[PDB]
């Protein structure tokens, strides 16, 4: 019944590198729902990063398009966010949220997970 | 510019328990009624409050209401409680890219 | 605006259609608030709507009988009073069976008034039956669109009972006031004028009936699955609102156009062309709509344009084939097809989509449209004129 979203894969990584964030989903199928990755800046500013739809079509904003790739595994209900060419701006905490139901009207981020932190700096 | 920008005038707002507050969201472009309101408590991820700029979910208290259209939106918290103090953002999903507001933090008057 | 001018009565029929469109096309707004006072969503309010749609299959034939016999005045008065007494108190009932009864009363009144408006349009324009039928069907399609936000505001602020009360009173009063005015051009039974029972003996009636039923069946799933498929693609919400508006606008506006086209060429050729294009468009809809927002909106517009024309093609065909004198009863028997289609359309579109894929669902809709196309092209033209068997004194 209850919807569960578990973010993982966050780390402390040097810029210009790769990383893979995983979102374990429970209580719903990836088919009839859309999923999104949204990160929050350490200055508490939110930037929508990626959104994969019911059919598998992906949308990215021009600021972070091309570098990041959002995908999913329907068999294991895992939302994957592949990160590459990390920049100083990419330091943020990423959350995975489920969008509207295919036959229902709603916002692109209905329920949010705990969130995982990705930091790429001089540290 | 092509990207739409939502501006919340009040970066910081001070209130008291039991009063009426309104967080305003002004859009650079017309987004109709495809606007949502989220509440981020300091230690947790954002929780969905308002969808379609007028509709709240089941389990969202009757204190929060949403109104407006076009470029002007308002989230009204009537009979504000202690737990209500948190950060509120407005997000438009009328067209890509999806954008968020600056953020309004609600704290008690010093 | 004098009495005797054909266009005055055409305008009055369009007004009646716009006044009775509220029962069918305002239901989405009232569904959730009415449910909130009552039990399960999917059961109570949706079964009430289904009963209101099904009752038309018996409502419109009897109203058409009384119209063909005693003119349209008294039957239109009765239908308006029924819509009034049903729709006004749907917000003040405390039991689910009372909601069922009142919604059935309102739906029966709506069916009667729809039949009356269609018969008035067909009688006052025997030379432009397609065009008048299309204008009336468009009025029934586009009736509530201007005041949908207003009634939404009334529901949000003043409540559900107040909104039901206002809408029911307005509809009933306006229909009854129109009932005082409308009249027919003038019973004389002719060789080509068929009785309803006599019509129920010809194979042409049943071929047209199966074509109309298949069209309505496919249309239910087309409307149910079109916009949610656009949401499943990931399109923006504004694109989806534009798509909804385009669906409504084209489903309305295609009807007078297709009526005029049928007038210029013929009923069967126009039916074949329209249904074939609709079948092809529905078969190609999932693939083409993926191309983006523009392709999605274009496919929606073309599909609904090619689907909506039946509600204008079939009434004129009925008037041409089974006689004008008894036409009101016969078109109610044709309306029984759309009433029957609503029995299954409750959750069938979503069920088929989520079970066997969007592509197969739209393929099934295209197969329904193709059944209609094949009946229009290969089956019905070869039969010729109806035979009028088993006539009784």
């Amino acid at each position: 019944l209850e919807v569960m979203l578990v973010e993982s894969g966050g780390g402390l990584v040097k810029p210009g590198g790769s990383l893979k964030l995983s979102c374990a989903a429970s209580g719903f199928t990836f088919s009839n729902y859309a999923m999104s990755w949204v990160r929050q800046t350490p200055e508490k500013r939110l930037e929508w990063v990626a959104l994969i739809s019911s059919g598998g079509y992906t949308y990215y904003p021009d600021s972070v398009k091309g570098r990041f790739t959002i995908s999913r595994d329907k068999a294991r209900n895992i939302l994957h966010l592949q990160m590459s060419s990390l920049r100083s701006e990419d330091t943020a905490m990423y959350f995975c949220a489920r969008g509207p139901y295919d036959f229902d009207d709603g916002p692109p981020f209905g329920n949010w997970g705990q969130g995982t932190l990705v930091t790429v700096s001089a540290a | 510019e092509l990207d739409i920008v939502l501006t919340q005038s009040q970066k910081f707002m001070s209130t008291s328990v039991g009063d009426r507050v309104s967080v305003t969201c002004k859009a650079s472009q017309n987004v109709g009624t495809n606007v949502a309101w989220y509440q981020q408590k300091p230690g947790q991820s954002p929780k969905a409050l308002i969808y379609s700029a007028s509709y709240r979910y089941s389990g969202v208290p009757d204190r929060f209401t949403g109104s407006g259209s076009g470029t002007d939106f308002t989230l009204t918290i009537s009979n504000v409680q202690s737990e209500d103090l948190a950060e509120y953002f407005c997000q438009q999903y009328n067209s890509y890219p999806l954008t968020f507001g600056a953020g309004t933090k609600l704290e008690l008057k010093t | 605006g004098l009495l005797g001018n054909r266009w005055f009565y055409l305008v009055l029929a369009v007004l009646l259609m716009c006044m009775i469109s509220g029962v069918q096309y305002s239901w989405t707004l009232y569904a959730n608030p009415v449910k909130d006072n009552l039990g399960v969503s999917l059961a109570a309010v949706q079964t009430a709507f289904t009963l209101s749609q099904v009752i038309q299959a018996g409502s419109q034939p009897g109203g058409g009988y009384f119209v063909d016999k005693f003119g349209p005045r008294i039957p239109l008065m009765f239908g308006g009073a029924m819509v009034l007494a049903g729709w006004t108190f749907m917000g003040m009932v405390d039991s689910v069976p009372a909601l069922y009864a009142l919604y059935t009363l309102a739906g029966a009144g709506v069916g009667i008034v729809y039949g009356i408006a269609m018969n008035t349009a067909n009688r006052w324009f025997p030379d432009k039956r397609g065009l008048a039928s299309g204008f009336t069907a468009a009025g029934y399609g586009l009736g509530v669109l201007p005041f949908l936000p207003l009634i939404s505001s009334v529901l949000k602020v003043e409540g559900v009972g107040a909104a039901f009360m206002y809408t029911g009173l307005i509809m009933g009063i306006l229909i009854i006031l129109i009932a005082f005015v409308i009249r027919f051009p003038g019973i004389v039974v002719t060789d080509k004028d068929f009785n309803s029972g006599e019509m129920l003996r010809t194979p042409q009636f049943w071929v047209l009936w199966t074509a109309f039923f298949s069209v309505n069946f496919g249309g239910l799933l087309l409307v149910a699955n079109s916009v949610p498929y656009g949401r499943s693609l990931g399109l923006a919400a504004g694109v989806l609102t534009i798509g909804v508006s385009i669906q409504n606008l084209f489903n309305g506006g295609c009807r007078p156009f297709w009526g005029f086209v049928s007038d210029k060429i013929g009923r069967y050729k126009t039916m074949s062309v329209v249904f074939g294009i609709n079948a092809v468009v529905l078969a190609l809809f999932p693939t083409i709509a993926a191309l983006g927002d523009v392709a999605f909106i274009a496919m929606l517009a073309i599909a609904f344009f090619t689907w909506g024309g039946s509600y204008a093609l079939f009434p004129s065909t009925n008037s041409d084939i089974f006689g004008t004198a008894y036409s009101a009863r016969n078109y109610g028997f044709f309306w029984a097809a759309k009433a029957t289609a609503s029995i299954f359309g409750g959750g069938l579109g979503a069920a088929i989509a989520t079970n066997f894929g969007w592509n197969t669902a739209f393929l099934i809709t295209a197969i329904t449209s193709f059944i209609a196309f094949a009946l229009a092209t290969f089956v019905i033209p070869r039969m010729g004129r109806p035979v009028k068997k088993m006539v009784k004194l």
